[PDB]
């Protein structure tokens, strides 16, 4: 299961 | 793999707006000729569209409305939780309004609804439509 | 290999609205620096966009209207997208104006299953007085192949 | 790979419109619960979105104006404010909202998309604004 989160990392 | 999407609308059942009450959207089949549900991996719940797959979505809506004023937004999961960029407004025959197109990250279960946030007078929503379409899978690492 | 799309517009040829008469859209190349037709597997027919590929599409439009406000002779117009014939208006595609100065209206974005041969047009469905359409634009873009 | 896209907006810092002056768009994270940048292979430069990848894009915008005579007309511009894009006009003539149409356009690396006022009567108070850029295709075939 894939979900966006506050731990999601961007460039 | 197909993008997730949904189109939920009301063309034939007027409703009087009330503050923070999601608008009813009973229909998902807009083509009058080849009438099929325009729903893929979303759920039309009766008063909005629920996401099933995480992604970046475009969301937008329309309304047809008959001093008096009406202000509307899209909300995320609960009616007070309004989304920036999604405002529409009528201040005074039938008047049509259209939101912009908002790009936003949504997770499985997120429920997008159209909500009134300011009303003066008798605001009759003659028609409404909500558009949700996936742009991208999640773009995080 | 790419999604079907089309963008058809009228930027400087004003036209008077007529009931159920598709609006003229003579241009397909909006970039002022790198002028190319924004057309892929659709046809711009002069007053709308014809579909060649079955799929789910987003459709929308915008209009620029100039109205005289003569108090005792108000002008108004209502417009929709139509599918194949002018009467066949698409839900969610309405715009409306009522009476000075160029004003713009935009539709929402409608998601719809379309089929080869289908013709998307902008039609006036109600008019009071003379309505001058200074400019118009029609947007068609495939979002999916047919879903099952 | 993933489409290029960007969403740049202003919801919390009103600005007065100035002729041919790009509107300020400081925010890229519209989700109030999971706040993440809705940017992929574009750059939000503070007053617009810069393209990094050739392709066909959908572009559009919104405004909210705090009206008190007052009128404005706005367009999207390509690279410099006078270089307006056909089909991108909006006009205003309590808070009122306006939304543009959706313009499909071929864009190239370095192209800078901005919202510009082209006509102003009186003072026009921009309470909010938002710019939407999303790639729909790689560059296509044409003559
Ligand atoms: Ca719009």
């Amino acid at each position: 299961q894939e979900d966006f989160s506050s731990d999601s990392s961007f460039s | 793999t197909l993008p997730a999407f949904g189109f939920a609308f009301n063309a034939s059942a007027p409703q009087f707006a009330s503050l923070f009450t999601p608008l009813l959207l009973p229909s998902v089949s807009p083509n009058p000729n080849i009438t099929v549900p325009v729903i893929n991996d979303t759920v039309s719940v009766g008063d909005g569209i629920r996401i099933l797959r995480a992604g970046i979505y475009q969301i937008s809506y329309t309304l047809t409305i008959s001093p008096e004023a009406g202000r509307f937004f899209l909300s995320l999961n609960t009616p007070a939780n309004i989304i920036p960029g999604s405002g529409t407004a009528v201040r005074s025959g039938e008047v049509d309004v259209s939101s912009g197109v908002i790009l936003i990250n949504l997770n499985p279960g997120d429920l997008i609804q159209i909500v009134p946030v300011e009303l003066i007078g008798t605001v009759d929503i003659r028609a409404a439509a909500l558009t949700v379409a996936q742009i991208s899978r999640p773009h995080h690492h």
